[PDB]
RNA sequence: GCGGAUUUAGCUCAGUUGGGAGAGCGCCAGACUGAAGAUCUGGAGGUCCUGUGUUCGAUCCACAGAAUUCGCACCA
RNA sequence: GCGGAUUUAGCUCAGUUGGGAGAGCGCCAGACUGAAGAUCUGGAGGUCCUGUGUUCGAUCCACAGAAUUCGCACCA
RNA sequence: GCGGAUUUAGCUCAGUUGGGAGAGCGCCAGACUGAAGAUCUGGAGGUCCUGUGUUCGAUCCACAGAAUUCGCACCA
RNA sequence: GCGGGCCGUGGUACCUGUCUGAAUAUGGGGGGACCAUCCUCCAAGGCUAAAUACUCUGACUGACCGAUAGUGAACCAGUA
RNA sequence: UCAAACCGGGAGAUAGCUGGUUCUCCCCGAAAGCUAUUUAGGUAGCGCCUCGUGAAUCAUCUCCGGGGGUAGAGCACUGUUUCGGCAAGGGGGUCGACUUCCAACCCGAUGCAAACUGCGAAUACCGGAGAUGUUAUCACGGGAGACACACGGCGGGUGUAACGUCCGUCGUGAAGAGGGAAACAACCCAGACCGCAGCUAAGGUCCCAAAGUCAUGGUUAAGUGGGAAACGAUGUGGGAAG
RNA sequence: GCGGAAGAUGUACGGGGCUAAACCAUGCACCGAAGCUGCGGCAGCGACGUUAUGCGUUGUUGGGUAGGGGAGCGUUCUGUA
RNA sequence: UGUGCAAACACGAAAGUGGACGUAUACGGUGUGACGCCUGCCCGGUGCCGGAAGGUUAAUGGGGUUGCAAAGCUCUCGAAGCCCCGGUAAACGGCGGCCGUAACUAUAACGGUCCUAAGGUAGCGAAAUUCCUUGUCGGGUAAGUUCCGACCUGCACGAAU
RNA sequence: GACGGAAAGACCCCGUGAACCUUUACUAUAGCUUGACACUGAACAUUGAGCCUUGAUGUGUAGGAUAGGUGGGAGGCUUUGAAGUGUGGACGCCAGUCUGCAUGGAGCCGGCCUUGAAAUACCACCCUUUAAUGUUUGAUGUUCUAACCCGAAUCCGGGGACAGUGUCUGGUGGGUAGUUUGACUGGGGCGGUCUCCUCCUAAAGAGUAACGGAGGAGCACGAAGGUUGGCUAAUCCUGGCAUCAGGAGGUUAGUGCAAUGGCAUAAGCCAGCUUGACUGCGAGCGUGACGGCGCGAGCAGGUGCGAAAGCAGGUCAUAGUGAUCCGGUGGUCUGAAUGGAAGGGCCAUCGUCAACGGAAAAGGUACUCCGGGGAUAACAGGCUGAUACCGCCCAAGAGUUCAUAUCGACGGCGGUGUUUGGCACCUCGAUGUCGGCUCAUCACAUCCUGGGGCUGAAGUAGGUCCCAAGGGUAUGGCUGUUC
RNA sequence: GGCGGCCGUAGCGCGGUGGUCCCACCUGACCCCAUGCCGAACUCAGAAGUGAAACGCCGUAGCGCCGAUGGUAGUGUGGGGUCUCCCCAUGCGAGAGUAGGAACUGCC
């Protein structure tokens, strides 16, 4: 479960979209760097950022 | 880590494979049969495997790969009803 | 009877890469000491249970027999 | 016979990041002491049970065998 | 999962004056003793959990993460 | 408000126990949640006829049973 | 009466536990798997009895278009293992040549395998057409039994073993007459209305016993007519060869 | 065919008994089943005709535990004749 | 071992009650159980009791955050008892293995070496409490896994188990 | 003898049976201690907290910085109520100025206002803290006093807010009570196994068991993902085991993972670049109906890379997983009437059950009973016979020499079934156990004697073997004991 | 060498011979263009020198693969005996052995 492990659960943040996105991230650098462009159930081409 | 104790395979379960696709009636462009996954090439009836031979027939529909290196994995050249 | 262990130079015992038979003690001698003692050094002392078999060659394999010891087994 | 544990330098034992073999004691020697004692320092001392297999390389993996120990089984 | 405490040189720990990193023990050396012991003196040994931020500068502020420990929760 | 019982009673039933504690009809309660605004009705006092039950007793009836049947008991029976 | 009273009372307590369960005749006539269930000697949807409804053309005993690889065979993984020849390495004896021994490789003869192969069945089996069949196959829905087969022989697999677990073949107990085999669950032959006639099967056919002391040919002489073995034999007969 | 083969109150193929009334290799005729065929009397299923599961004809014809289905008669009382 | 008593201890739902028409040269709760010899090694691991820096220890109220209130999240503050250390084995208990010296051989005896602290000297011990054990030596008997005496490393005998 | 009649075993197992006592079991109920609320009032002392008033303002080492603080410095022009000064005092502990005190030199204000070791003026923010005082208040200890309890007729005495006690919470708690804690299993027990993937076994589809023989998964990873360019490996040989150059080399390398299958101008290696693990909705696949989940294959709209076709629904494919209730996370709907909150669902993801289709948590039972079952062992019988007993074949060797004249190894082939281990169809709806004893009935693989075979039989004396019951097998001490 | 047909018996090894027609090697890298380190790759240019590696032809069948003529063991399938076991009928026939093809064909 939660603790000191590579994989980590964190939802995205398209901004105006309805969020919803599952993507883990281990501890090997980079750190403060989510992913990239995503297309949530809303307008085409919206901001990303899985970090939170 | 490494493997040891020589031998053939390694025992499993009950084979899960069938043989759908009469290919003598209506046939939508899809996998004709079921045994092993991943394979392309045949776009129509191309039943051709080492032995006495193989065959299929009638069905006008572009593309229609097989399962894999099994029931005629080779890719022949077109075939349909008789006058679609 | 059955099962296990043991059976190497006087004594007590080590010794499985199968191809060196060895140690302690004891015995004799040397060195030392006035000398005897004890250390210390040297030498001698082995059908390494017996036969047979296995191997190029076996104390150290296999088999059979004998002895010792223990457990077990059974008495009008 | 069955299963578990154990089988590292003389003794008692640590040692799993697989790639250093180590500690205490003992033995020899140095030092010191008139000297012997005891510390202290140094060295020697280990087929790390055996064979084979696995890896680039294993004491530290796998398999087989042997020994020790315990529980169990057998015993007119 | 939630909350508290803890996370300083090998070990055990002090250190909120934000601006000295320190003590005991241990280790090495010196002095002493014939010597060894114990005192005693001296030296070495600190990514003071980690990152970032706040300040002129922080072990000693704030935030985030991790370790250890305890209570609690779960353990169809 | 605290601790319980009980109820179909759900934070929205009723009641008991401890503690606290209003206003007052220019007032207050209720309409199955809480608080200000509608509708209805007003507790913390009391009384109140009538509409079904059983079956000892009397009578009647029953396509009920028939004296190892039926009430244990048609003969001294709840007696021997 | 007590490791716990008596009587009656709320018990005709609850049980996946045992037993019980009675008239005639006629037709047909089992099984021992899966998913789930407080479920496993219980049901429901399903493998199997029966009845009603519904749909629709096969199915399979055949043939035709596919998939598997076991038996066997061959020779094959691996780990053993027979001989000879050739080449390379190490050790010992004498000469830098040769001889002897050991391990690995290749070839031929020899061959090896519970985890293989240059080759290779039977066979079961998916999909589509026929002789046969024409309404069978197949589609739906209701009500069930049901997922505790076993034993003997043969061949096994696990098993260091007990009146097994678990597979395979066959055969019976099942749902079998009649009948012979002396008797007999399964060996052989062959399948039940009544009364009756004829002819056959089982088997038997000299007598009790009903049926030929029947045909052709031969053997044994042992009365063998039936337990019998690893082993021995000028008992005897037949055949080939120096 | 034989040697390898010793044990239990009376010994033999069902018996008598048979050189075949044995046994082995064949074959023929009969007795012998509720078998097969024929004369007088059935059931279930399906087909034809039919309102009919009533008849006629036609193919199969008839063993059975557990179990399924169906017919039946003995019986009491109260209807209507 | 508990208790000066409106006591300890015990009975009852309550009211009350047994022991007290008693009172510690009392009574209640237990072990041992006579008499005689007695009496050695260890507290590393429970129960009870006492002390105790620090750690653990609800809700209301109080503080912070959250929300124009309220939920929620969180902090701070906490008796008796307990963690803390110690005493106690007439507390439940634990007492394995090895080498040397030394003997014709085996054991006992003594010291050490190791493990888990000690490893057992009084007595007496294979004893109704030791497997191995019909243990070893021996009495006794023609012979006795019986018995008695001794040794005794004491598998799983040993101290008011 | 009719496995006689009859009185349905206490041994043993079974039957998710009963009871008992008892642990380091669960859940609760008395009782004890204590805090607090109602029964606990007054006086004294201690500690914490809130509020008010009063006084001062608590922090530390050197000119480029002064100083709560900080960044700007040092003898720089204009502030409240007499004290500022230069040598003068206090109530909680340390400094700058303030008041009714008392006065001179220090100048009138001022001090103030450009020295390194002694240094600058104006209105929210870490102090905003600390120290003292008054009021309200929480906890602890002491004294006194009305309740309460006991003794006494009463007066009154003793005890004393300890209490007595009611209620509740947390901890401790054998002092008390239940096998509830599954199964398989060469009886049972000990030892080994119940989820899942992948050979052999499964006997050529399929499907198929056993504590069946072999071996593993419960994770890891942004890359071991994708694309492109170049390249192609093990291993062996030669020159220098690391490297480099040449040759041989379908490949035995490698490709994340237990194996099979696939692959080399490659899905392998190296390098660069880049990142399709996108959204929505259908058809198909798992004999035979059955969900989640998975996979192959389209369509509609759109992300990445490539010229493009095309490739992705994670890592070549097959193990790495798990419900309901509840809680934590993302848009809406929902309760006389309205606002502010607390509450109640659809889809999906994450967190735990690895005795892993899944309970929150362990144990004895000889006083036994009852309803059943062979689907449960310890004996006797039966099969087998590895063990056991005995024989045979070949025969080394021993035997002074001499296999074969006793003895007789290695190896091979058999008989008996007295021994033992023991594959559970027979009896546990039960032929109660060993041995002995006593009593009745039916047989033979024998020591002496008798008749014989071999001889390590010269003779004698012996060894071994066959035959034979005809007669005879009659006794004690320890132990319940059988050998 | 050019240009066609048939079009997996053209898998894979190996031999002879010919055309300065053709073609790779080779040679040279001024430039287009290009190599992470190397015009080796990539790309461009000229042709001194051969045929040592193409191509045209043509000679061996090793080995792979595709066909054909002959047949024992093995095996499909149903009855017979027999202690086991074996036999018969019938459809084929392990594997060995004898051969076929290394291109074929038109035109300049």
């Amino acid at each position: 479960a939660k603790g000191i492990r590579e994989k980590i659960k964190l939802v995205s943040s398209a901004g105006t979209g309805h969020f919803y996105t599952t993507t883990k991230n281990k501890r090997t650098k980079p750190e403060k760097l989510e992913l990239k462009k995503f297309d949530p159930v809303v307008r085409q081409h919206v901001i990303y950022k899985e970090a939170k | 880590a490494h493997k040891k104790a020589g031998g053939s395979t390694r025992n499993g379960r009950d084979s899960e494979a069938k043989r759908l696709g009469v290919k003598r009636f209506g046939g939508e462009s899809v996998l004709a049969g079921s045994i092993i996954v991943r394979q392309r090439g045949t776009k129509f009836h191309a039943g051709a495997n080492v032995g006495c031979g193989r065959d299929h027939t009638l069905f006008a529909k572009a593309d229609g790969k097989v399962k894999f290196e099994v029931k005629g994995p080779k890719n022949r050249k077109f075939i349909s009803i008789e006058a679609e």
